[PDB]
RNA sequence: AUUCAUAAUAACUUUUCGAAUCGCAUGGCCUUGUGCUGGCGAUGGUUCAUUCAAAUUUCUGCCCUAUCAACUUUCGAUGGUAGGAUAGUGGCCUACCAUGGUUUCAACGGGUAACGGGGAAUAAGGGUUCGAUUCCGGAGAGGGAGCCUGAGAAACGGCUACCA
RNA sequence: GAAACUGCGAAUGGCUCAUUAAAUCAGUUAUCGUUUAUUUGAUAGUUCCUUUACUACAUGGUAUAACUGUGGUAAUUCUAGA
């Protein structure tokens, strides 16, 4: 069977095809988070240990954490679960979904790097995938870069270019949760409102108990 | 000779303009044409041509007459803002926008749907299945 | 159904609109508001409808977003809004002010009023009751909730209500041989001045009114309006003062 | 009180000819 | 902000602010070809955009005000015996600052100067006076139509009586100073373009006055407002100068290297040539060119020998070298100079 | 007409709410500080009222059939009380109680090529027949059953099982 | 300004008359027997209360989509891992 290793750490990923059937019987009866030794797989990876995260079967149909089977099930997916995205609000749909026992009608077996081995795999270890954002939030910004306070996000915003032909520009997000003036106005002037309707309303209680004065 | 008359006649600030009826009368002629009538109610009103627009002509039974609706808008930039896009385009003052029929942007609309997200995903996907 | 409507028939609409038949299938459907639908004026009626300003629905829809209408002192863009009785509407651009009242016929009518007039509207006071921290207030037929009100409004009185700050400045109490407007029923529209309340427990009142004419008729007490003293209307009176 | 008076029309009807 | 709106969305409606609509709002009436009511009369240009007004606006003010004078503007005769009424209910009225009758008076106004030009010149100080306090009034409540009105109704009058105020343009300028020297913008802005078509119809003789008067007033916000005056003079259409141009620069040169002439007159030249530099291409510079190298040789001596220095150094950095003909003028010229100073500049 | 509106005392809560939101614009105070203050709107938020509504509900009114005379009640039928559930009244359900409720003024059962009404035709009047069908209201989405979402659905151009 | 998240709507509209004989429905009552998105009008300064060892000139991932990249299935408005 053919295995998705990934190495988060670096980012990277790439797939392995297999014919000798001792590895993957080193695979079979293990379920999903619990780790393996690479050795037993190979020699190439000697050393590493390998935590099982997914899969999917010979049908395509994908394996799914919670359910304790070697074979396929109908259950009934709803919002914010794996192997289903609901179309409409509210929908819960009955799909079949492959159980969490790795067994050898598995075509596709997903595994994740925790620790390193002695030799380094050629795709994974030596090769690196930079993260595709940075920070938006001022605090994420002054956690990755370790602002103090006094210092200013807006001197450390990460900056990407971008060359269009002969033309070329810098491009910027729009930091979010920023303290600015416009801010302070908005509170100050929800304060000041606050305060002005509790006056208007104590003259209108008074006009009313002077009225009542009046009457009596 | 042909004779043009306008009758009750009520200013509209509300939408900036002068709706009236307009009344015409043209013995020994067919009819006449919606741009001649244009241009001399701008003549009349001292307004441009293009703020006058006209509709809803119908010739009397037997000829004669005409009676319809006329609209005199105070600047030509209130016309532009106000009028529908159909007399527009009549006018020449705006461009017919070019559209697919309905069935082929509903056909378009349902396929669209079908795709989730940018779609080049499934594009690079298929490319390396087959 | 299995929810609110949202659509109104043309033939299911109310009559007093006066809506052609053959013009369309569907007639404007008021939405919620301080009126009630069927004695309401949704504002595209009366602009194209009545004063003829507009000669389509869009036209209605851009004369409102210029915000060159006013109801009761506030702009409103709500094209099915639903303006009623003794509501105020104002249109700047025209220098006009107008006060929605029925005629003897039964509809609402076209009545031009001065800017003083317009200052004010007349309300029925639906309801007094005392609300949270014992403040006491009214609620009138126009679903304005006023507090502070004078201890003498009571239920069924008439309370003068200034649009720019919303506060009562004067009333009339419910009594005899005060001058009342008809607001429903078939005497819709008339004009009289109250002779006597027959008093049902349990049941509707009953209130007699007599026109200027010497003619009397009974109505429900629901459909009564107190507007002023005999010969002393607080609010000008359309043409025919409520005659027939 | 009384109410408005009414405004007699701004506008009149206009006439020419030509040909 | 930062970008304005160049990119239009398919919407037929957009929200504009008040700002922006000022931003985009040039005075220049002569620009407008819309046809105008009072280019065709019958009895006067005052009956012929009176009655037009009278059918479309319903304003409460313009009602009252049409009812007082229709009896007295019939005939054009009639509304020069009535010259004196008519001018202050036109006054009394605009007082009023009414937005919904604002534009019919502010029109008939500039039209009534129209009607009885030179005899319009006694009026001339209290329409000007009730205009500033208009549009000074203006500034409270926002409406960029109402300034469109106020400025063009004066940018009329000053048309109608191109030839008077020219005679004395300094006592026309005197008028507006606190609006070329109010603290908004715009307002300068606006009130320097009105005067700036006086300023080109100003004969060179009648000019060197007016520029004597201005830079003696050099020496708050006035240095903006005339940097936009001139400037707005030389500019007529886009890469390309104003005729009176080469004029105008060369009365304004030989001001400026006078001694007598404050230093801040030069600073403002200085900012005048960067402008248009700018506006026009390199061939309608041509002319403004030659007079510059021109009055430079024939005005170089020590008492200005900075004063030229400082005109030169902006003409060499104006958008870099692109729009400067042939240079060995000024390398003949920076000889001169050298023959004839300021360390640093 | 009330244990109503409202207020007060003592505690209670996997317990809420009481603005960490957004557009345009840059006015006013000064001790001159990126100091203090400040305009017009948008969107939210507790409670009350109003409006669009919804669910129950009082009284009267349906074609043929007596060669259908007794029916309902064991497995709720009628009522009492207490609880549960419900948005809430209530045998709606549960536990214990009594034996009740309808009927020759036609109950109950059977048929209906029975959705009801505004209306249509005929007739001199009384009547007789039609009304799926432009409006109002009820029910259904091949047949049963159960549900998530949401203010509002037992939804079906939403979901799950079974029957075909 | 594509895509995606969020909010709203999708319970309206349209079609048919299967079931239904005090049922629906017509007229007429009640909610002192209850829910009500939305519209409209009102409505909320709690000063203080020891670890002040203190963010309000404004807090976290206790987090993800869109997106990058590696895949399964013959197949679907299927989807897994990072
Ligand atoms: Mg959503
Ligand atoms: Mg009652
Ligand atoms: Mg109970
Ligand atoms: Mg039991
Ligand atoms: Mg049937
Ligand atoms: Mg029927
Ligand atoms: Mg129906
Ligand atoms: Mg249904
Ligand atoms: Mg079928
Ligand atoms: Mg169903
Ligand atoms: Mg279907
Ligand atoms: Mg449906
Ligand atoms: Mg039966
Ligand atoms: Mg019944
Ligand atoms: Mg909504
Ligand atoms: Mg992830």
């Amino acid at each position: 069977m053919k295995l998705n290793i990934s190495y988060p750490v670096n980012g990277s990923q790439k797939t392995f095809e297999i014919d000798d059937e001792h590895r993957i019987r080193v695979f079979f009866d293990k379920r999903i988070g619990q780790e393996v030794d690479g050795e037993a797989v190979g020699d190439e990876f000697k050393g590493y240990v390998f935590k099982i995260s997914g899969g999917n079967d010979k049908q395509g149909f994908p394996m799914k954490q919670g359910v304790l089977l070697p074979t396929r099930i109908k259950l009934l997916l709803t919002k914010n679960v794996s192997c289903y995205r609901p179309r409409r609000d509210g929908e819960r749909k009955r799909k079949s979904v492959r159980g969490a026992i790795v067994g050898p009608d598995l075509a596709v077996l997903a595994l994740v790097i925790v620790k390193k081995g002695e030799q380094e795999l050629e795709g994974l270890t030596d090769t690196t995938v930079p993260k595709r954002l940075g920070p938006k939030r001022a605090n994420n910004i002054r956690k990755f870069f370790g602002l103090s306070k006094e210092d200013d996000v807006r001197d450390f915003v990460i900056r990407r270019e971008v060359t269009k032909g002969e033309k070329t520009y810098t491009k910027a997000p729009k930091i979010q949760r920023l303290v600015t003036p416009q801010r302070l106005q908005r509170k100050r002037h929800q304060r000041a409102l606050k305060v002005r309707n509790a006056q208007a309303q104590r003259e209108a209680a008074a006009e009313y108990a002077q009225l009542l004065a009046k009457r009596l | 000779a042909v004779t043009i008359r306008t009758r009750k006649v009520i200013s509209n600030p509300l939408l900036a303009r002068k709706q009236f009826v307009v009344d015409v009368l043209h013995p020994n002629r067919a009819n006449v044409s919606k741009d001649e009538l244009r241009e001399k109610l701008a003549e009349v009103y001292k307004a441009e041509k293009d703020a006058v627009s006209v509709f809803g002509f119908r010739t009397q039974f037997g000829g004669g007459k005409s009676v319809g609706f006329g609209l005199v808008y105070n600047s030509v930039a209130e016309a532009k803002k106000f009028e529908p896009t159909y007399r527009l385009v009549r006018y020449g003052l705006a461009e017919k926008v070019e559209k697919a029929s309905r069935q082929q942007r509903k056909q378009k609309k349902n396929r669209d749907k079908k795709i989730f997200g940018t779609g080049k995903r499934l594009a690079k996907k298929v490319a390396r299945r087959n | 159904a299995r929810g609110p409507k949202k659509h109104l028939k043309r033939l299911a609409a109310p009559h007093h609109w006066l809506l052609d038949k053959l013009s369309g299938c569907y007639a404007p459907r008021p939405s919620a508001g301080p009126h009630k639908l069927r004695e309401s004026l949704p504002l595209i009626v009366f602009l194209r409808n009545r004063l003829k300003y507009a000669l389509n629905g869009r036209e209605v829809k851009a004369i409102l977003m210029q915000r060159h209408v006013k109801v009761d002192g506030k702009v409103r863009t709500d094209t099915t809004y639903p303006a009623g009785f003794m509501d105020v509407i104002t249109l700047d651009a025209t220098n006009e002010n107008f006060r929605l009242v029925y005629d003897v016929k039964g509809r609402f009518a076209v009545h031009r009023i001065t800017d003083e007039e317009a200052s004010y509207k007349l309300g029925k006071v639906k309801k007094v009751q005392l609300g949270k921290k014992g403040v006491p207030y009214v609620v009138t037929h126009d679903g304005r909730t006023i507090r502070y009100p004078d201890p003498n409004i009571k239920v069924n009185d008439t309370v003068k209500i200034d649009l720019a700050s919303g506060k009562i400045t004067d009333f009339i109490k419910f009594d005899a041989g005060k001058l009342v407007y008809v607001t429903g029923g078939r005497n819709l529209g008339r004009i009289g001045t109250i002779v006597h309340k027959e008093r049902h427990d349990g049941g509707f009142d009953l209130v007699h009114i007599k026109d200027s004419l010497d003619n009397t008729f009974v109505t429900r007490l629901n459909n009564v309006f107190v507007i002023g003293e005999q010969g002393k209307p607080y609010i000008s009176l359309p043409k025919g003062k409520g005659i027939k | 009180p009384r109410a408005a008076k009414k405004r007699r029309p701004a506008a009149k009807g206009k006439n020419l000819s030509f040909k | 902000a930062k970008q304005r709106q160049t990119t239009k969305s398919s919407k037929r409606y957009r929200y504009s602010s008040f700002k922006a609509r000022i931003d985009d709002l040039k005075i220049e009436p002569a620009r407008n070809l819309e046809k105008r009511v009072h280019d065709y009369v019958e009895s006067s240009h005052f009956l012929a955009s009176f009655d037009q007004w009278k059918e479309i606006n319903l304003s409460a003010k313009f009602t009252e005000f049409a009812a007082e004078i229709e009896h007295d503007v019939q005939t054009l005769p009639q509304i020069l015996y009535h010259d004196k009424k008519i001018f202050n209910s036109l006054v009394s009225f605009i007082n009023f600052h009414d937005e919904f009758s604002l534009q019919p008076l502010l029109d008939l106004l500039a039209q009534f100067c129209h009607d009885l030009g030179p005899d319009f010149l006694k009026f001339y100080e209290e329409a000007i006076k009730t205009l500033i306090n208009l549009l000074d009034a203006a500034i409270e409540f926002e409406s960029s139509n109402v300034f469109e009105w106020g400025f063009n109704c004066l940018a009329y009058i000053f048309k109608y009586l191109s030839k008077f105020l020219v005679k004395k343009l300094v006592l026309t300028c005197d008028l507006l100073i606190p609006l070329l020297s109010h603290s908004k913008e715009y307002l300068s802005r606006f009130s320097a373009e009105a005067l700036s078509f006086l300023v080109r119809k100003c004969p060179v003789s009648n000019l060197r006055e007016f520029v004597r008067s201005v830079f003696e007033k050099l020496e708050t916000n006035l240095y903006e407002g005339l940097l936009i005056l001139f400037t707005e003079s030389m500019t007529s259409t886009q890469e390309t100068l104003h005729s009176k141009a080469k004029a105008i620069m060369s009365v304004l040169l030989h001001e400026a290297l006078t001694k007598s002439s404050p230093e801040r007159s030069v600073s403002l030249l200085s900012d005048i040539w960067m402008n248009i530099s700018k506006y026009a291409s390199i061939e309608s510079l041509l002319p403004v060119y030659e007079v510059m190298y021109q009055d430079f040789n024939d005005s170089l001596d020590a008492t200005n020998i900075d004063r030229i220095l400082k005109v030169l150094t902006t003409i060499v950095f104006s958008e870099s070298g692109r729009k400067i003909p042939d240079w060995n003028k000024i390398t003949i010229l920076i000889e001169r100079i050298m023959s004839q100073l300021s360390q640093d500049k």
